[PDB]
RNA sequence: GUUUAUUAAAAACACAGCACUGUGCAAACACGAAAGUGGACGUAUACGGUGUGACGCCUGCCCGGUGCCGGAAGGUUAAUU
RNA sequence: CUUGAGUCUCGUAGAGGGGGGUAGAAUUCCAGGUGUAGCGGUGAAAUGCGUAGAGAUCUGGAGGAAUACCGGUGGCGAAGGCGGCCCCCUGGACGAAGACUGACGCUCAGGUGCGAAAGCGUGGGGAGCAAACAGGAUUAGAUACCCUGGUAGUCCACGCCGUAAACGAUGUCGACUUGGAGGUUGUGCCCUUGAGGCGUGGCUUCCGGAGCUAACGCGUUAAGUCGACCGCCUGGGGAGUAC
């Protein structure tokens, strides 16, 4: 498999579903034959610019390793989500924990 | 042309062009759900709206709405049905079920397609305005919430949205500019058809425009009396519409209901 | 350095303008300097960092 | 480019900002692009730097 | 009459002419000047020291609320950008902030060729 | 390019012998995959042609390894080109 | 291919192609005092009207006149009070 | 047989290519608020836009093109060319311990393929820019430069056309031959105590010695000393024209 790194930042007034839409995924990932060696969340906080209008949002990581194949089923129900206001997730760079 | 797959092209041989043929529906021959079609262009008593004959019909066909909903339809296969070019595919559904629909692109052996409120958004099937995002691509949605009407014309025929409106009301047709519509409607979501579907030349008149329609060529042709212009030695000069409809643009359709739709441009 | 969380040894490579400092006035040995700028870019998405500053 | 200081004064700070944009960039604009003609006289002014 | 007490000042600095608006807060127009009304025109504005007797103006149709206070916005260069400011610093009135909202793209449209003579 | 899995794998099938990444048997039969499984990348993209300047290289770079065989061992040619069902 | 049945078969009508224009569906348009019907069990890749008449290379300048399209601030202006 | 060439391993840098996403700045346009007689443009001007309310300003929306800063005397590519961030498919280059094959190589008429821009066909799209075209100005005239507009086109797909001062005006491959300063990328090593210091490969700038050169200049990336194969030249015009 390959590893990889989502940051996904959830719109700020439904911050309560965050907690949700991560035991989901993670759950998938698990499902999936992958692994997850990274985890935070960073919760609410003010943004450079009105990105998606307001000016603060829900932050959370990951950096997991599920396959490639799983991972992009996630942009799916991440674009159809209008909870999630931007979606962001680069590649393996090899496996990054702790610190952040 | 410019996708999968490219449309034949005859060759010289007897005044032969483009003709229309598909990838593949195999089969030669239709299911049972169908009438038996009128005939002609005339209404009770005098023509109407002149131009309209030949042969070659029959072959009904139908489903629209799809009432029906949460319940897994298959496409059995793709098929051809006349006068409309939109294809029109099968569809099995788990309880021995069997409408039509318009057969979207990507569509094909077997495939998903749901109906109802809440189900996978890809092109399988009809959905309430409402639980649809942005719909750059919905479908032949109605301008009430129950019915099918709209954009049947499938082939290529789209509609776009506007991410979220509100009020209840959107869509933006092809032409058709700007237009709000009840959003407690809703949307086959897909929205395709094939273009190309419409991308030859019928050919030469007879065996390709015969069998539609009549001449609907009349032009000048003189005659002060067949038509509102005619005589002269040998050419027109003046006004040239049939029964001053005016054919300098002019428009319609005023007042009355509806008539409730925007922004509509001129260039 | 590769990165973008790490935003706390970003923005002293900016400026009231939050546009990327030069190499000029920094010698970051070169192969650094790419890395440095690529952050900033990508991180600016996660409005982590700002692209402009009038807005 | 933001300004703001307490103690009503026209001191100024302003060019201070006026080092990364300003009328420079401005210019740089105005009238037409460049395409080759930059990609030349950018390598030629180049090797003006040197003495 | 409405006394908008404070609000932002913008200065459209451009070549063949200047124009500052003294705007309120949220950004209505309460009074504008210009360096083409301010007498002299054809191009003999354009400077600096015309401008400033332009945007001075302002103080003779927007003093009819009370500004105690406001920001500038300098957009756009040209001879204009720094007389503005100064002359509304004589004016009598006073200043929250200063900064330039000139229109620098990121390589988007196709300036105009133009110009070859 | 190609993975370890395979790469690494393959050589341990035509190899005369163990680990023997040179043998022709082996390199030119390695040859083949990573030209079969490109063709369905090629199949798609198309104007992908940088990529298939490579894809010209390794084919012929093939064809020079099998010219060899031929001139070594009469053999070996005939005894590879059909495990690899070349000639087509 | 069509045409003046019974002096004209043609260079005329048609044609496929092209263009302009109209029509958001109870469509425009047509038959009809109306109900209703055709258009169409179609829905803008659709339907109508106008002109040109495969295909090739093309299709220049004029919006003063008339017509049409938009605006509609101001002038003139019906019934009505 | 192994040093040429190639394979394997493990790393490294990259605007190499094809596909799909996505972000922010700006322009234009549509709508509405504020507000009022100018705006725009030039050397001046005028056309043009403004009291039917522009310009300015602010709020919301639509759309298309290109990605400031980083950006460099930088990098990648056979050439043409290739700059936002992300993912997917993919090519080449280089280093190092090495392990493997064993001359499998160099060049290449004909042949096949790739080719800036402009242009062509079908269908899309169209913000800005802009051949044509139309006004205004300049002028002796001005079928121009300048100004106000503006269509094809520029953008996308797919197919065609194959040209450019397609330039290093310098064919590809290999071996030799004083030096100096620098750039970029890999690796070994050094109280690795450091920015760092010493080597050893790749690619690349500038100066320059011998030599070469008609001179300018080229100068280890040669236009120096040699070897293998290919393309090409034989006075100017007529003519890259006619057939
Ligand atoms: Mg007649
Ligand atoms: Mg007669
Ligand atoms: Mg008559
Ligand atoms: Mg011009
Ligand atoms: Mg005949
Ligand atoms: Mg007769
Ligand atoms: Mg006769
Ligand atoms: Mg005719
Ligand atoms: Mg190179
Ligand atoms: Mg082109
Ligand atoms: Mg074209
Ligand atoms: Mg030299």
């Amino acid at each position: 498999m390959r590893h990889y790194e989502i940051v996904f930042m959830v719109h700020p007034d439904q911050s309560e579903q965050v907690p949700g839409m991560i035991e989901r995924y993670t759950a998938a990932i698990t499902g999936a034959e992958g692994k997850i060696h990274r985890l935070e969340d960073w919760g609410r906080r003010q943004l450079a610019y009105p990105i998606n209008k307001l000016h603060k949002a829900h932050y959370v990581l990951m950096n997991v390793e599920a396959p490639q194949e799983v991972i992009d089923e996630l942009e799916t129900t991440f674009r159809f989500n209008d909870a999630v206001i931007r979606s962001m997730v680069m590649r393996t760079k090899h496996a990054v924990t702790e610190a952040s | 042309v410019k996708c999968k797959p490219t449309s034949p092209g005859r060759r010289h041989v007897v005044k032969v062009v483009n003709p229309e043929l598909h990838k593949g529906k195999p089969f030669a021959p239709l299911l049972e759900k169908n009438s038996k079609s009128g005939g002609r262009n005339n209404n009770g008593r005098i023509t109407t709206r002149h131009i309209g004959g030949g042969h070659k019909q029959a072959y009904r066909i139908v489903d629209f709405k799809r009432n029906k909903d949460g319940i897994p339809a298959v496409v059995e296969r793709l098929e051809y049905d006349p006068n409309r070019s939109a294809n029109i595919a099968l569809v099995l559904y788990k309880d021995g079920e069997r409408r039509y629909i318009l057969a979207p692109k990507g569509l094909k052996a077997g495939d998903q397609i749901q109906s109802g409120v809440d189900a996978a958004i890809k092109p399988g099937n009809t959905l309430p305005m409402r639980n649809i995002p942005v719909g750059s691509t919905v479908h032949n949605v109605e301008m009430k919430p129950g019915k099918g009407g709209q954009l049947a014309r499938s082939a290529g025929t789209y509609v776009q949205i506007v991410a979220r409106d509100g009020a209840y009301v959107t869509l933006r047709l092809r032409s058709g500019e700007m237009r709000k519509v009840e959003a407690d409607c809703r949307a086959t979501l897909g929205e395709v058809g094939n273009a190309e579907h419409m991308l030859r030349v019928l050919g030469k008149a007879g065996a390709a425009r015969w069998r539609g329609v009549r001449p609907t060529v009349r032009g000048t042709a003189m005659n002060p009396v067949d038509h509102p212009h005619g005589g002269g030695e040998g050419r027109n000069f003046g006004k040239h519409p049939v029964t001053p409809w005016g054919v300098q643009t002019k428009g319609k359709k005023t007042r009355s209901n509806k008539r409730t739709d925007k922004f509509i441009v001129r260039r | 350095e590769i990165d973008y969380k790490d935003i706390a040894t970003l923005k002293n490579y900016i400026t009231e303008s939050g546009k990327i400092v030069p190499s000029r006035i920094t010698g970051t040995r070169a192969k650094y300097q790419r890395q440095l700028a690529r952050a900033i870019k990508r991180a600016r998405y996660l409005s982590l960092l700002p692209y402009t500053d009038r807005h | 480019i933001k300004v703001r200081e307490n103690e009503p004064f026209d001191v100024a700070l302003r060019r201070f900002k006026r080092s990364c944009e300003k009328a420079g960039v401005l210019a740089e604009v105005r009238r037409r692009e460049f395409y080759e003609k930059p990609t030349t006289e950018r390598k030629r002014a180049k090797a003006s730097a040197v003495k | 009459r409405k006394q908008v007490s404070d609000g932002v000042a913008h200065i459209h600095a451009s070549f063949n002419n200047t124009i500052v608006t003294i705007t309120d807060r949220q950004g209505n127009a309460l009074g504008w000047a210009t360096a083409g009304g301010s007498g002299f025109r054809g191009s003999r504005k354009s400077t600096p020291f015309a401008a400033q007797v332009a945007a001075e103006r302002c103080a003779d149709a927007v003093k009819e609320y009370g500004i105690k206070n406001l920001e500038v916005m300098v957009k756009g260069p040209g001879p204009g950008r720094e007389s503005t400011i100064r002359a509304l610093n004589a004016a009598g009135f006073r200043i929250t902030n200063i900064t330039d909202v000139t229109p620098i793209p990121h390589n988007g449209c196709r300036p105009p060729k133009k110009r070859r003579v | 390019s190609l993975s370890t899995e395979a790469t690494a794998k393959i050589v341990s099938e035509f190899g005369r012998d163990a680990n023997d990444t040179g043998s022709t048997e082996v390199q030119v039969a390695l040859l083949t995959a990573q030209i079969n499984h490109l063709q369905g990348h090629f199949a798609e993209h198309k104007k992908d042609h940088h990529s298939r300047r490579g894809l010209l290289r390794m084919v012929s770079q093939r064809r020079k390894l099998l010219d060899y065989l031929k001139r070594k061992d009469v053999a070996r040619y005939t005894r590879l080109i059909e495990r690899l069902g070349l000639r087509r």
